[PDB]
């Protein structure tokens, strides 16, 4: 029942999935060997076997064997299946053409076979959870190919995709804007809902709120996994206002071509700061709506809220939920689009979030994750478009794609599709 | 309990710092200098002979 | 592979007597005999020099008190009583 | 996955020997071939550079190759000479005599067939060959011409593979031959045409680092080669060890080569401190970044301030955070925005690997494509033109079989390369 | 309900905050860890954990005092935020603390003020503890006065200010800072209270028989006075008073809002047991010029409004008897237009003795805060100080070199002149 | 908050090394660089002077310079010499030859590039740099010239940061060179604009202190360095330890510099007593005050009766009560209003720090901006005029690219500074 299948594509996908699955195992009380010593709550993420072992419903992919072999040699090797842990022989190396045309096709068939073997087991599959940063070649290329095949062979099943877009200021590649523009077309057409996961916002949030001078990739992935768990706990545990995958994607997607959504989780507070503050529902809601607490480099004041969804966990009550919503509506600093008066979705769960040992986060009574479709995504799209166009002015890092098997006009097509994204955002956000 | 765990983690970090003190004090160049001291000495002795 | 204690015991077992008692009185003659034994153990002069220098290291609060601390310095848990004449029960 | 190395010439042979010394030290492999490493990570990806035998010996995937038997005998008699496979020691009878034509057409031509046979023998044993790396110097006769012949044949045989070339660019301030301009001019065009990346090493800057940075009184060829060996170890760190942000040869190629013929790089190894100031200085990533871009830490002798960085990439070793490896990288991008080209914002890539060099807390290797790399090429083309105007030292090549048309073509390719470097320096958006 | 938000500025602000919060924890039985092993609602904000975070904001420009508080006993009591300091001290520079170095911290200070305000629903007012002698306590204090007045309007605002002494001082630019600060202290402080160290030292020497009086004892006495003034709303009494309740009877005119303080009985353990500390005796001791906390003789001026607040087993019977005796004896005089001149508050909770301190446990006590014309003497002293040091431009370059206009020294001196003039006018007979 | 220091010349290098020795002892840092103190307060603000390496080893935030490598070798060989950083041991090959021209124009100018590189590296390492401290002697060549050019470049690079200088000023009674007046006149005219606050130390008065107040038979330059290092620690104590009435560099400057160019302070330390008299001395606040305000204790060779105190500052350290320091200050003002200036009543600031220097009940340091500081300037100006009317030793200084007219500038700058002090005298 209510199963959800996780796919983690690329280096970034595998690293974020490691933290996400460690959080899932800790919150479901599953030992690293795959057992619960001492309730069908795990059914959506772990497949119960006859012998009593729980196998996660996850699929790891990377054309480079480094991360998957690290997983195989890690503590959770007994938990993770020998299969559903696919590896390649040579990486895409920041090349969408490589990940989509030459080395991606030799592994996509096996990926689809493994997905079929993980989906036929499922009886109430809610949807797919694709974690991939479009900066990388395999995150963009192989991710795009896998999304195309999954969409064409699996009908209209819900598909959430957590994507770490090239962050506007800091980046770890020069071809990364090219990869992002190339993969944006496929991600738009085939991914039902996409979640922004840029880097400056998470890193500044961890620097200021968590008060740690060395916020690193593990901390970023821990926060992302916490966000994923908060979003998906509605079906995992009983709640006052349960929402399923379709339930919130319908309320989050106003038009088929606009589904990219911002995310903001709070109270994301340091351990030392934890019990010295009265973390009320109104306080955490205000902290979430604060631009500084968002996990995306898109300031809300430069855009229009279109449809916001709040996943509350803990002792939250619809009373305080409604009171926080009323205060937020009274506040004039943030602005909602005129033609969507309510614009608010609420999902309440009685299960408080769990903190992993050694993690920077601190366990609290209540928490809330914000997933909001807004016009602020147009500015980050424009930032990456400016990142890309001046590089494409005189064919920088394009001979690789040309010689790898991609036609040159594909870059122009991706540019035009991205420009259509910003223009569609502007047109929809324009006042009636 | 989380406070005690973070204090233990800070103590572990201090222990790591002490171990890195040990490895820095270990940081072979001086031993190579001693070896070349013996080398120039014995070449001098051979020259005198 | 082993520890400091293991290395020390392994090295000192070579100097034990026939009856097995830990012999502690060495002289320069048998010290140099051990040295020449190592000399025939490895024949490269540079490696022998390295071994010897490596194994022998041939050339290698009442004072402070704060007046600000004096505030809560003497008060203890036994001096904290709730006020007798507190405000009445809140009917609001 | 697997990478295979070829060592050409005397300079290339010695640099490869010390490179294998460094790799064996990092992977915990004794000179006798047995394993003695601290942990399992050194064995996890030991197959990238080494090949296991029936008895457990790890023979390096190396082809030590040169005309002169003297260098073969010396490297075999060296401390790690017993590590290499004897059938990979291919040598001729008479040396090339600092003659590019001798090494490329007459003496090396007969022996390059056997070199290619042993290279294909070593490559076919690889499960997934990552590529080749040729260590050599362009100032020599057999280390430049015959190495370029090797690279040409390897390109003709293995199209999709990556051939790193580590070429020690000769400099007249450290001159050792009156034919270095001829050899360099005849070899650079082949390096451009065939080698995917051609990485330049300047012995002037090697001595400069050994003098004003490491404060070595008498830094011999061994001390010179330690820095290049560290660079060759760090360029392929993420292949052999896991890290928070992986990279490899194709990663660096695609993120450092904007145009097909713009594939020449200059190196930097950090940190580098004197003997006394080792434990005194805080080995922090801030000091690492401070020492990263300065000219004194760069072992190529061309001042980077005179040029503009087309691209750059920093491969870090050690446990460091992203807000310690990337935000200050952007800070450098901002505080020296004049030296970085405006049409490629964020000119510099970052990669992180967990395992640091043995003994050192944290490190980084710099791989940078800059407009300043044309200084060497102009200032060696000047000498080539000066010598070729009077047809000096040319009867050797003509007798061996080289026509002056080939030299004219080599100088034309010299000028084409320097012009291509120049016309990306003053370009405006 | 009836919350009072404390804001502590500078050296003296932090020290008096430490003393007063020790006293508040003593009174309300709150551990230094913040627990009881809701009469505290005015000073301690409840959270879910039963631990009570004080409704206080410590602000300073140099990190020593905030570091000391975060390291001391009350580290687990005080919030990690609300305890903020900059990176460089104002350094006895009103211009620095009001124009250059304080501007980068005023925004965060007002953010924390908002955090304090939206927590409480019945805010009675703000209480800022500071000394205008130094740099930050003058400049940053004044700047917070302007921001609080513009962001809160007519909310009650008490300032407990340590003006420079008439006789000796611990700084040379202290008169400049005080003169520059009185402008804000007059325009945006609803009630200001004089707490200079002289009469506190003299009272400690002459009453408690302390051979070595210190800032510790001075701040303990200040905290006793603050607790006495605020305990009317904290505990039940026959005649309770509130912030506005005592303000509207203490200040006759908007410009006349500076008040003297006198707390009695204030005796040592040995002396306390030889006296009949009755209501009449304690009232006479309060009206004695030796018992005041500020060096300013009433006999040289005229009283216009005395707020007497008694704590303990006092009764309105002896309260009225003492008032009658005060009226009868002619050594003190009241102003012509204010016959009553007495606002009396009664509290049933006797002042808690600080263990390890110097005060003695007494059944009944009384603190008197008085608006009177005698403040003209100390204003004349401070303005003569300012004129003497300003005649030939001493230390003015330090003030000017911080984005500061030389003319506001002159306008502040004119403000002092106007204040002294209006005190003389209101004290003039019919 | 953190202060970065520099030592110039042989005198400056020795005295700064001794200052670092006493600071390391006070903060419980052995020469190995590790911390072995007995309190939390020692590590609470150890970053003021020391910078932690990657290992926590506390390298002094000091830059040592001199054209002669002999003093570099001596400071390295010193017992705490290993504490410093080798890269900061910047030095030249040829000495200054006791020439201000060589130290400021030819060798010092060519060597200052690396000096400012090291200083700015230390500044970047610093989080919030409170100020630059410099220690040197105006009577030497490299010390005086090098330090003056230091302060000039430091001022032009960081305008608002506090510039402290510790200048050892020669005296005619203990003169040991013929060109002290030249060097001092060419250095004070730079210190009077480029330095926020300057403190002059006299070898003659130090010797008098050691002879009589300490009753010590044979003190040396080591003991003089003891005396001045106690001063250097006490001036910035409040930046490292908490106190009832804390202070810092800018507080001292603003309370002791009534006019921008009157920042030459005469110093004193207390208590000082011999072994025989230590048991007889009943240490108290009043005893500290009198033994501080008496002339023999202050290491300035300028009699306070000959002048008046513009401003005074007493940085007390140790467990004490503020009432008695307040009484002492008020009573000394009232009883010696003649010694103080009438148009600034209460000329004395008092700051109190809880942590005392090790070895005493409690101590105090005296910052004095007395008008009698003009005496030494006047006498050394007379020396300089006497030499420069007869053209003495001019060729050595002019051969280094310099000319007569800057000496003519320097003498006038000293003269009108003396007149400025005389005006309030
Ligand atoms: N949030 C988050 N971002 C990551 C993580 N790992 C990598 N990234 C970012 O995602 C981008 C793309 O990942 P890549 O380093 O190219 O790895 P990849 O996507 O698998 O592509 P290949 O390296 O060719 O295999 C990188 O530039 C990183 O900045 C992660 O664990 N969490
Ligand atoms: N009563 C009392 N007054 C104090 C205390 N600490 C400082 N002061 C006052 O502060 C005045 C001197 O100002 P500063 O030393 O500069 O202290 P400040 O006013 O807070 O200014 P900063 O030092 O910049 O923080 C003195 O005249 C005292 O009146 C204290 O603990 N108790
Ligand atoms: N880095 C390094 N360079 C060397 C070494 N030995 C020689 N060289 C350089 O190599 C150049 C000569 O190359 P050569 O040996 O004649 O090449 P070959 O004749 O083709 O083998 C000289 O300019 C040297 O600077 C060495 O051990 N290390
Ligand atoms: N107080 C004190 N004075 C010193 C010390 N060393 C030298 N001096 C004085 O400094 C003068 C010489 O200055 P010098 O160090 O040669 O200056 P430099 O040549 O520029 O380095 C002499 O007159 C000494 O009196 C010392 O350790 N302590
Ligand atoms: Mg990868
Ligand atoms: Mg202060």
């Amino acid at each position: 029942m209510r199963e959800a299948i996780c796919i983690h594509i690329g280096q970034a996908g595998c690293q974020v999935g490691n933290a996400c699955w460690e959080l899932f195992c800790l919150e479901h009380g599953i030992q690293p060997d795959g057992s619960m010593p001492s309730d069908d709550a795990f059914n959506t993420f772990f497949s119960e076997t006859g012998a009593g072992k729980h196998v996660p419903r996850c699929l790891f992919l990377d054309l480079e064997p480094t991360v998957v072999d690290e997983v195989r040699t890690g503590t959770y090797r007994q938990l993770f299946n020998p299969e559903q842990l696919v590896s390649g022989k040579e990486d895409a190396a920041n090349n969408y053409a490589r990940g989509h045309y030459t080395i991606g096709k030799e592994i996509v068939d096996l990926a689809l076979d493994r997905i079929r073997k993980l989906a036929d087991n499922c009886t109430g599959l809610q949807g797919f959870m694709v974690f991939h940063a479009v900066g990388g070649g395999t995150g963009s290329g192989l991710g795009a190919l896998l999304l195309e095949r999954l969409s064409v062979d699996y009908g209209k099943k819900s598909k959430l995709g957590y994507t770490v877009y090239p962050s506007p200021q800091v980046s770890t590649a020069v071809v990364e804007p090219y990869n992002c523009v190339l993969s944006t077309h496929s991600l738009l057409e085939h991914t039902d809902v996409a979640t922004m996961l840029d880097n400056e916002a998470i890193y500044d949030l961890t620097r200021r709120s968590l008060d740690i001078e060395r916020p690193s990739y593990t901390n970023v992935n821990r926060l992302i996994g916490q966000v994923v768990s908060s979003l998906t706990a509605s079906l995992r545990f009983d709640g006052a206002l349960n929402v399923d995958l379709t339930e919130f994607q319908t309320n989050l997607v106003p038009y088929p071509r606009i589904h990219f959504v911002l995310t903001s989780y709070a109270p994301v507070v340091s351990a030392e700061k934890a019990y010295h503050e009265q973390l009320s529902v109104a306080d955490i809601t205000n902290s979430v709506f604060e631009p500084a607490g968002m996990l995306t480099k898109c300031d809300p004041r430069h855009g229009k809220y279109m449809s916001c969804c709040l996943m509350y966990r803990g002792d939250v009550v619809p009373k305080d939920v409604n009171a926080a919503i009323a205060t937020i509506k009274t506040k004039r600093t943030i602005q909602f689009v005129d033609w969507c008066p309510t614009g608010f979705k609420c999902g309440i769960n009685y299960q408080p979030p769990t903190v992993v040992p050694g993690g920077d986060l601190a366990k609290v009574q209540r928490a809330v994750c914000m997933i909001a479709n807004s016009t602020a995504i147009a500015e980050v799209f424009a930032r990456i478009d400016h990142k890309f166009d001046l590089m494409y002015s005189k064919r920088a890092f394009v001979h690789w794609y040309v010689g790898e098997g991609m036609e040159e006009g594909e870059f122009s097509e991706a540019r035009e599709d991205l420009a259509a994204l910003e223009k569609d955002y502007e047109e929809v956000g324009a006042e009636s | 309990i989380i406070r005690q765990h973070r204090c233990a983690a800070m103590e572990e970090a201090t222990r790591r710092e002490q171990e890195r003190i040990a490895v820095d004090a270990v940081v072979r160049v001086q031993e190579q200098d001693f070896l070349e001291n013996l080398a120039r000495r014995d070449r001098q002795r051979r020259i005198m002979e | 592979a082993r520890s400091e204690d293991d290395v020390l015991l392994a090295f000192f077992d070579n100097f034990c007597a026939v009856d097995g008692a830990p012999m502690v009185q060495l002289t320069t003659a048998e010290m140099r005999m051990y040295f020449v034994g190592i000399s025939m153990r490895m024949k490269d002069d540079t490696d022998f020099e390295l071994w010897c220098t490596r194994a022998f290291c041939l050339d290698r609060h009442p004072l402070y008190t704060t007046t600000n601390e004096e505030y809560g310095k003497e008060s203890t848990s036994s001096d904290y009583k709730l006020p007798q004449h507190g405000r009445p029960q809140q009917f609001t | 996955r697997e990478i295979v190395s070829c060592q050409a010439g005397q300079c290339g042979n010695q640099i490869g020997s010390k490179f294998w010394e460094v790799i064996s030290d990092e992977h915990g492999v004794d000179p006798t071939g047995t394993y003695q490493g601290d942990s399992d990570l050194q064995l996890e990806r030991i197959n990238v550079y080494f090949d296991e035998s029936s008895g457990g010996r790890y023979v390096p995937r190396a082809v030590l190759m040169d005309l002169e038997p003297g260098t073969m005998d010396s490297v075999r008699a060296g401390p790690y000479g017993q590590l290499f496979r004897p059938d990979n020691f291919i040598f001729g009878q008479s040396g090339a005599g600092n003659n590019w034509a001798k090494g490329h057409y007459t003496e090396g031509a007969e022996l390059i067939d056997s070199v290619l046979d042993v290279c294909r023998k070593e490559a076919e044993s690889c499960d997934c060959l990552q590529g080749f790396q040729l260590s050599h110097s362009l100032g020599g006769g057999t280390g430049s011409g015959m190495g370029t012949l090797l690279i040409s044949k390897l390109r003709e045989e293995y199209p999709d593979r990556i051939m790193m070339t580590f070429s020690v660019i000769p400099s007249p301030r450290v001159s050792d031959t009156v034919v270095e301009p001829y050899n360099t001019t005849l070899s650079v065009h082949q390096l451009v045409e065939n080698s995917d990346e051609s990485m330049c090493i300047d012995n002037e800057a090697l001595y400069d680092i050994c003098f004003r940075t490491l404060k070595l009184t008498t830094p011999t060829f061994g001390d010179l080669n330690h820095l290049v060996a560290a660079v060759m170890s760090g360029v392929t760190c993420c292949l052999r060890f896991p890290g928070q942000l992986n990279s490899d040869l194709r990663k660096l190629a695609v993120n450092l080569v904007p145009f097909p013929r713009l594939h020449f790089f200059m190196m930097g190894f950090a940190p580098l401190t004197s003997r006394g100031s080792q434990q005194y200085r805080g080995l922090s990533v801030a000091e690492l970044t401070q020492q990263m871009f300065d000219a004194k830490n760069m072992m190529q002798a061309a001042d980077p301030r005179h040029g503009r960085y087309l691209t750059a990439s920093a491969l870090f070793r050690g446990r460091m955070s992203t807000k310690e490896v990337d935000e200050q990288m952007l800070n450098v991008q901002n505080k020296n925005s004049s030296y970085f080209i405006e049409w490629i914002p964020n000119n510099i890539k970052s990669s992180i690997c967990d395992i640091p060099p043995k003994g050192l807390k944290m490190s980084v290797t710099f791989i940078g494509n800059n407009t300043c790399i044309q200084e060497m090429f102009r200032r060696v083309g000047e000498q080539f033109t000066g010598m070729f105007r009077r047809k000096a030292f040319l009867h050797w090549y003509t007798g061996e079989g080289m026509d002056e048309m080939e030299f004219t073509e080599a100088e034309s390719n010299m000028n084409d390369l320097v012009s291509e470097y120049q016309q990306y320096q003053d370009a405006t958006v």
